[PDB]
Formats: structure tokens, sequence, C-alpha cells
């Protein structure tokens, strides 16, 4: 995958969030971190720097209670192509609203939020 | 602009990437002209019309093409007739079974470039198809179709060859045997139209029973598991406990004397041939998909077996989403939209150096 959010992914210790958009993996602004639409459905990628040198992948997909069929099947996948991309090296986990692991809940400072809406299905 | 094809052992699913269902649905059958020249080819629906002059082949009852210019015929059909593209103009993405030969995955790439002259094209596994399109990487697909069924365990976005198992049967079976039981309680099926008939009522009047023995005597006691049948010329039937032994042969494949685990324990057996470690995640994510899936009843009746396989701990989940009868073809259609990949494309270029064997490591 040439995927620029691809070439992004993975690079230092940190949190990444994208929204799956149209069949496509859009970034979130960091600003809205934790501010989940219900009607979507995100990628989450958590790097931690391990004491080896490498980094630990833990790849998280969200899905919203209204996230058409479209947009949990793209995370899904997306999910699948970034941990070949990253060697297979990645922990993969699916999130769904409401039942979120406490490691990804732990991700998210000030308790993630869920609100209501989101970008059209891609179908 | 992608097409995306779903090669079934019984029903062919054609469409377009991006298309929320497939625009077309038709029979795999190929029909040749019983006499040759005293008056070529047909496919699908008019194939079937016109089968008392013809010769019908089905070059993939078992999910496996046994017939290579009949498969092409089959896909000539879905490009011209059925979708109306020009082949040379779109993408194409085909599905497989898991254990799909070597050799005809070759052969199907060789197909799509050298007579349909495709720019792009990728083979992809059903049962991971079925799997994306429910919004998961793991889990364990149960797909009944048509002429065959399989289980196929998948961790983290790739199959566990080794620990899928082919359950032996499916529709065609049940429909076999529903025609055999309705036959018994009286009937006569006798027109040309028999198959198609008891199709129907199985498709329409079937569902499994959640506790079989006790659905048994509720029938042989009462009248309020009964349901009217009108067929096709206005006679009315009706279909009583043959409503849910049909199915029932899934779970005791012994109805059809077959030695054969049933679908719940062919399930089960897969998922103890996986790694222990991913066995519960197998177990929360029981995905049904295909045609032979549809039968009401049958997500309760699957918790229900596997709940009395499993460690009485063990968290069971089914899943049978409504639109599972094009599982596949839908989460082929989320895979060939999707932004990366172009990518994965064997494209026309790539087989023109590398030719047919490319596509085992381009597609798995
Ligand atoms: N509602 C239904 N209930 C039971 N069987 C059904 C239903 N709808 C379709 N089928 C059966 O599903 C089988 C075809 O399903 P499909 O998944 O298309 O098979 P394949 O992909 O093997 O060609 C047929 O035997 C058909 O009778
Ligand atoms: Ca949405
Ligand atoms: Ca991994
Ligand atoms: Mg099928």
């Amino acid at each position: 995958v040439e995927h620029p959010e691809f070439l992004k992914a993975g690079k230092e210790p940190g949190l990444q969030i994208w929204r799956v958009e149209k069949f496509d993996l859009v970034p979130v602004p960091t600003c809205l971190y934790g501010d989940f639409f219900t009607g979507d459905a995100y990628v989450i990628l958590k790097t931690v720097q391990l004491r080896n040198g490498n980094l630990q992948y833990d790849l998280h997909y969200w899905l919203g209670n209204e996230c058409s069929q479209d947009e949990s099947g793209a995370a899904a996948i997306f999910t699948v192509q970034l941990d070949d991309y990253l060697n297979g090296r990645a922990v993969q986990h699916r999130e769904v609203q409401g039942f979120e692991s406490a490691t990804f809940l732990g991700y998210f400072k000030s308790g993630l939020k869920y609100k209501k809406g989101g970008v059209a299905s891609g179908f | 602009q992608a097409l995306v094809i779903d090669n079934g052992s019984g029903m062919c699913k054609a469409g377009f990437a991006g298309d929320d269902a497939p625009r077309a649905v038709f029979p795999s059958i190929v029909g040749r002209p019983r006499h040759t020249g005293v008056m070529d080819s047909y496919v699908g629906d008019e194939a079937q019309s016109k089968r008392g002059i013809l010769t019908l082949k089905y070059p993939i009852e078992h999910g496996i093409v046994t017939n290579w210019d009949d498969m092409e015929k089959i896909w000539h059909h879905t490009f011209y007739n059925e979708l109306r593209v020009a082949p040379e103009e779109h993408p194409v993405l085909l599905t497989e079974a898991a254990l799909n030969p070597k050799a005809n995955r070759e052969k199907m790439t060789q197909i799509m470039f050298e007579t349909f002259n495709t720019p792009a094209m990728y083979v992809a596994i059903q049962a991971v198809l079925s799997l994306y399109a429910s919004g998961r990487t793991t889990g364990i697909v149960m797909d009944s179709g048509d002429g065959v069924s399989h289980t196929v365990p998948i961790y983290e976005g790739y199959a566990l060859p080794h620990a899928i198992l082919r359950l032996d049967l499916a529709g065609r079976d049940l429909t076999d045997y529903m025609m055999k039981i309705l036959t018994e309680r009286g009937y006569s099926f006798t027109t040309t139209a028999a198959a198609a008939i008891v199709r129907d009522i199985k498709e329409k009047l079937a569902y499994v029973a959640l506790d079989f023995e006790a659905e048994m005597q509720t029938a042989a006691s009462s009248s309020a598991l009964e349901k009217s049948y009108e067929l096709p010329d206005g006679q009315v039937i009706t279909i009583g406990n043959e409503r849910f032994r049909c199915p029932e042969a899934l779970f005791q494949p012994s109805f059809l004397g077959m030695e054969s685990a049933g679908i719940h324990e062919t399930t089960y057996n897969s998922i103890m041939k996986c790694d222990v470690d991913i066995r519960k995640d197998l177990y929360g994510n029981v995905v049904l998909s295909g045609g032979t899936t549809m039968f009401p009843g049958i997500a309760d009746r699957m918790n229900k077996e596997l709940t009395a396989l499993a460690p009485s701990t063990m968290k069971i989940k089914i899943i049978a989403p409504p639109e599972r009868k094009y599982s596949v073809w839908i989460g082929g259609s989320i895979l060939a939209s999707l932004s990366t990949f172009q990518q994965m494309w064997i494209s026309k270029e790539e087989y023109d150096e590398s030719g047919p064997s490319i596509v085992h490591r381009k597609c798995f």
C-alpha cells in the first residue's frame, strides 16, 4: 500500500486515529480525538516505545452502533492491511460501541465520548 | 469501476464494486444443443427454460471448476448478458473456495487476461469476504450454499487452511430431501417445474426447530405448525413437519443416509483444529453465510448446539446477517472499492511478465 496514511503510521510512539470516509482512511484532527460519531467506523493505532528500541503496535477498529456495512467492513479490512504493512506486528482488536476493552478506553485521558451522526455510506 | 463476481456452485452473483448488492444472480448452468446443426450455447435461466432441447452442464457443482469451456461461457454471459460491460475496461474481482487447487487459480487468471483481456484482476477467498462484510478480521465462517458447505476459521484476516472442513451437504440436497418427504406424505411432483416448486416451498416455509423432538410432538399433536402452499396450477397443499425436518438434515446428515458430522459439529471440529489461544475468538464470532443458512431459527439452534459442545463458560455468538445470501458478494464489493485496493490487483502488465503463477504471490 502507497496510501499516504500508511506511510505516516506507527512512525513514533503515540496514538493515531483515522475515520473511514467513503472507502477511504481519513485522519482525525488531533483536537477531536476521543469524540466518536456513532454512525461511523474508525481505525485507531496505538504505538508504544519498547525497551528494545522497536515499537509495539495495537490496532483497534471501532464500530459505531449506526455505521453502515461498508464502513465497518472497510475498518476491518484497513486493519488487516495496516497490520500486513507493519510486518504482522500489530495486535488487532474489534472495538464495539458500548463494549470497548479497558485498554482502548485507557487511551482516552478525559474519557471517550459518543456523538450522534457521521459521514454518509460510500455505497 | 471494478466488477465483482462470486462464482457460486448453484448461483452466480455479479455486480459493480460500490453497490450494496449484486446486480445479477443467475444459475451456473450451461446448455448445449443435444442434437447439433439440425436447426451454440445458453447460460442461466434461458438454459433452464430450454432444457428440454438442451444438454445442461454444471461447471462448478461443488465450488471448484470442473470444465473451463463451460466456465468461460458463464463468464461471457456474466459480462455481456448480465452486466452488459466491456470486460477489457474493468478490474475484475473473482471469488474462490479456500482450498481452490493451485492449477485452478492460474487457469482463472489466464482466462481473464487472455480471453477477456481484463486490465486488472484479483482472486479472493469467499469465507474471508463474508467475514469482512460482517465487520470482523477474526471468526469462523459457516458457509452453506447450493452444492457445497464449509467451515473456515479466520484469524486476523487470513484463513487457517489446516482447519477448514468441507461439510458434506448443501441446498440441492435439502431440496431433494424436501421432495422425498413430501412424496412420502402423499404428494406428487411430476411437472418439469417439480424441483423449482419444492425449492420454493423450502425457501418460503422451512424453518429450523430449536428442539426437534419437541417440534415433532407439537406437530403430531396439533395443527398450529402447518402451512398452506399454492401450487402453479392453483392446487393448495399442506406442509406440516416437513417445514422443520428438511433443514434438520443440516444438523443430522443421517436423514440423508450420510455418515458425516452435522453443521454444528463440523463447526466445533474446525475450532478444535486451531491454536487453543484463538478458539475463544472463533466461538465469539461464528458468522453464517450463504443461501442455505437462510432458514429461520438457524442462529438459535447453532447457538444451542455449540453451547452444548463447548465448555460451559464459553461465550458463543452466532452472527446471521439478513443479507447473508450475498455476504461474499458484498465483502468483495467493499474490498474492491477501497482506496488501497489499486495496489492489490494483478495488472495486465504484471500478467504479461510473470504469467499466470503471479496469482499465488498476489492473492492469498
Ligand atoms: N430463504 C432461503 N431458505 C433456505 N434456502 C435458501 C433460501 N434462499 C436461497 N436458498 C438456497 O440457497 C442455495 C444457494 O445459496 P448460495 O449461497 O447462492 O449458493 P452458492 O454460492 O453455492 O451457489 C440454494 O439451494 C437455494 O435454494
Ligand atoms: Ca457513517
Ligand atoms: Ca498481527
Ligand atoms: Mg457461495
